[PDB]
């Protein structure tokens, strides 16, 4: 629930898309076992598809570890300084270049609530209402019942 | 006393088959030779055993049946077989400079 959960407002790193699109991911780190049915779509997925991945994001620095393991993780790290850890256990190759490709396109901002879907620094052109807004102005100032 | 272990890894040869002609001649000379039947035990296996020493490389157990005729066995030479490990596979896979895989074992 809402009132049980941290929010923040909609955000941008460093005004992401303003002056030029930069990937927010950094570096992406896979721990896979040689042996072990856990590991066995990840091992598929290191044949196969992290070698296209890796040159379609140069930015992003890509490490297999290949090691003993029980699980097999993806360690996301970003620019803000962010860390993700996702299981990649008994998945598919399908469902780890799907998750792969999700936080590529993910910033490195938490994952809860947003309170505004919309996020603007100048609100207003025109200037924001006050009361004094679509109120006349009167003669010499006066206040209602004021002589003089 | 124990020889050393032997790769799998094997290179058919060019000139494979001038060897496989002289060696089928040596063994049985018919023109298409190609289509000369190994249906004979004694025959089939004198070529398949000079072939194996000869080349360093065994026709498996499973394919020996496969093994109906010389040209069976000329497409079976033909065929190079790999002999390293998914490190050196993984490494060996032109990585771009991003992309950096270790081995732990």
């Amino acid at each position: 629930t809402a009132r049980g959960t941290p929010s923040r407002f909609l955000a941008s790193v460093l005004h992401n898309g303003l002056g030029r699109y930069v990937q927010q991911l950094q570096r992406l780190s896979f721990s896979v076992s040689r042996d072990g049915a856990s590991s066995r779509g990840a091992r598929e997925f290191v044949e196969r598809e992290v070698i296209d991945f890796a040159r379609r994001n140069p930015g992003v620095v890509i490490y297999v570890n290949s090691r003993p393991c029980c699980v097999p993780r993806v360690v996301a790290e970003y620019l803000n300084g962010a860390v993700r850890e996702e299981s990649i256990h008994c998945k598919s190759v399908e469902e780890i270049s799907t998750l792969v490709q999700k936080l590529a396109d993910q910033s490195g901002l938490d994952v809860i609530r947003i309170r505004k879907p919309f996020h603007t620094d100048n609100p207003s052109i025109q200037g924001q209402w006050h009361p004094f807004t679509n109120k006349p102005t009167t003669f010499r100032g006066l206040r209602p019942r004021e002589v003089q | 006393v124990c020889p050393p272990l032997r790769s799998r890894a094997y290179t058919p040869p060019e000139d494979l088959q001038s060897r496989l002609e002289s060696y089928v001649k040596e063994v049985f000379l018919p023109s298409n030779w190609q289509d000369i039947s190994l249906e004979d035990s004694r025959l089939k296996f004198n070529l398949l055993a000079h072939l194996a020493d000869d080349l360093g490389h065994v026709v498996p157990n499973s394919r020996l049946h496969q093994m109906c005729r010389v040209r069976d066995v000329l497409d079976f030479y033909n065929v190079p077989i790999q002999d390293r490990s998914k490190f050196d596979e993984l490494s060996a896979s032109n990585l771009p400079p991003n992309l950096k895989i270790t081995w732990s074992y």
